[PDB]
């Protein structure tokens, strides 16, 4: 039988810098193809390197090239000069060449690829909405790709990922991340309260 | 060069028939069925070598997959359950004849049904949608003006969010959530939320003749289904949320 190991379930890369996917594998087949897959949000498979247990040229193709160690069942993904576009879903995956070449996948290891970003200005600003004015939501933005934004351990406070802004007019970059939530108690200035948070943070 | 999959969405009850479809052109004779869970890596169901079943994961009877021609593999579905929900991804690749070449017969894959499978249909909600006005300070500290757009309380959680700029839809300056959130994290049938974000420039959003639209498209119930309340029937259907520019 066929298994494969994604250690690692999430990374991180600069814009521009290279990063290594993990994976190993056990096969008892001595013949046996070894494949990497991105899968984006919008949630087709798309094949990106192959690598044949026999092939000794250690495969390349494009900016993506294969850590192919048979000795140690090591197949990493190197993925060179990071791309915004590069953030997904990848998918360490293998087939037995012998037979249907079915192929059986890792458990997946997303990546998200950061901004350089060019001045920070951390702020969390608030929102009106259009219709009625009393509700709103609370924005963290500007800051800098280093920092984490954590999920509320409160159930009822609702906070958003990080998300990566590009405004090609302005070649400008940002993060942001979004805050809302229905209790009476709820302000931006405790938003975030359970992240760690730049301490010239700007509260208008 | 492509695999087509239709349709893209699907919410079915535990009653509904309903079918897949998957089709290439490549001249490939060796097609696939995968089925993905959330957060869980692809699994085999069905291998096809010439239009003939070659492989059968134990799929259970109530997936009843077929091939009529070369270029098209269906997969026909009754009497669905609540754990069939998942992402049905389809590949196809070469197949050469015995004593042939040995190629790299690389899988592809199309696009998959994303499928929802309903205990009721009194499960299934739109969303609802509003927009958060730029604040004055951020407009006075960085000369930008950041819009978010949020939409709340929908199930199942496939849903497609685009910003529309004085009438015609815009891809710059947009951030949207890759993944929906969970409203009620502790519950089986959580509905959802997704939010997404639009910048534009300071004076983009103070000129008052410039019009702002979030628009959700929501995949859910077709006509063909029997809705028993007095709330309206969730039908696939376009969920907005506008705003007008202003002088501040
Ligand atoms: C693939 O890269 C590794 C480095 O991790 C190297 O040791 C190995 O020799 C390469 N494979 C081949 C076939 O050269
Ligand atoms: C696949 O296998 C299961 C279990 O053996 C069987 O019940 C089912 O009918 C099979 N399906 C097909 C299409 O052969």
């Amino acid at each position: 039988a066929q298994k494969i190991t994604q250690t690692q379930p999430g990374m991180f890369v600069q814009e521009k810098e290279a990063v290594t996917l993990d994976c190993t594998y056990d096969t008892s087949d001595q013949s046996y193809g070894l494949f990497w897959y991105k899968q984006p949000s919008s949630g087709e498979m798309i094949f990106l390197i192959y690598q044949g247990s026999y092939d000794e040229q250690n495969a390349t193709e494009g900016r993506y090239s294969l850590n192919f160690q048979k000795a140690r069942k090591s197949a990493n993904l190197v993925i060179s000069a990071s791309q915004l576009g590069d953030s997904a879903m990848y998918f360490c995956a293998m087939r037995r060449n012998t037979g249907r070449r079915a192929l059986t996948f890792g458990s997946g290891t997303r990546l998200q690829v950061q901004p350089n970003i060019q001045n920070p200005d951390p702020a969390v600003y608030q929102l009106r909405d259009s219709k009625s004015s009393d509700k709103f939501v609370c924005l963290f933005t500007d800051f800098d790709s280093q920092i984490n934004v954590s999920q509320s351990k409160d159930s009822d406070v609702y906070i958003t990922d990080k998300c990566v802004l590009d405004m090609r007019s302005m070649d400008f970059k940002s993060n942001s991340a979004v805050a809302w939530s229905n209790k009476s108690d709820f302000t931006c200035a405790n938003a975030f309260n359970n992240s760690i948070i730049p301490e010239d943070t700007f509260f208008p | 060069t492509e695999v087509t999959q239709t349709p893209k969405h699907l919410v079915m009850g535990m009653t509904n028939k309903k079918s897949l479809k998957c089709e290439q052109h490549m001249g490939h004779r060796a097609m696939y069925w995968y089925k993905q869970k959330a957060k869980k890596p692809p699994e085999l169901m069905f291998v096809y070598s010439y239009e003939k079943l070659s492989i059968n994961e134990s799929v259970p009877s109530r997936f009843s997959p077929e091939c009529p021609n070369s270029s098209l593999l269906n997969l026909h579905l009754h009497a669905l359950q609540p754990e069939d929900s998942a992402l049905y991804l389809c590949a196809s690749s070469h197949l050469g004849l015995a004593g042939g070449i040995d190629g790299t017969d690389t899988q592809y894959f199309g696009p998959g049904t994303r499928l929802t499978v309903l205990e009721d249909l009194k499960n299934v909600f739109p969303p609802e949608v509003a927009v958060f006005e730029p604040s004055k300070a951020e407009i006075s500290r960085t000369q930008k003006a950041t819009l978010v757009c949020l939409a709340t309380g929908f199930y199942p959680p496939h849903v497609e969010l685009s910003w529309w700029v004085n009438g015609k839809e815009v891809h710059d300056g947009v951030c949207t959530d890759p993944q929906p959130l969970k409203e009620q994290p502790a519950l089986n049938d959580s509905r959802y939320a997704l939010s997404s974000r639009l910048r534009v420039s300071a004076t983009f959003w103070q000129d008052p003749r410039n019009h702002f639209r979030c628009q959700v498209q929501f995949y859910g119930l077709s006509e063909n289904d029997e809705w028993t309340q007095d709330r309206a029937k969730p039908v696939t259907q376009i969920v907005s949320a506008e705003a007008w520019g202003r002088a501040d």
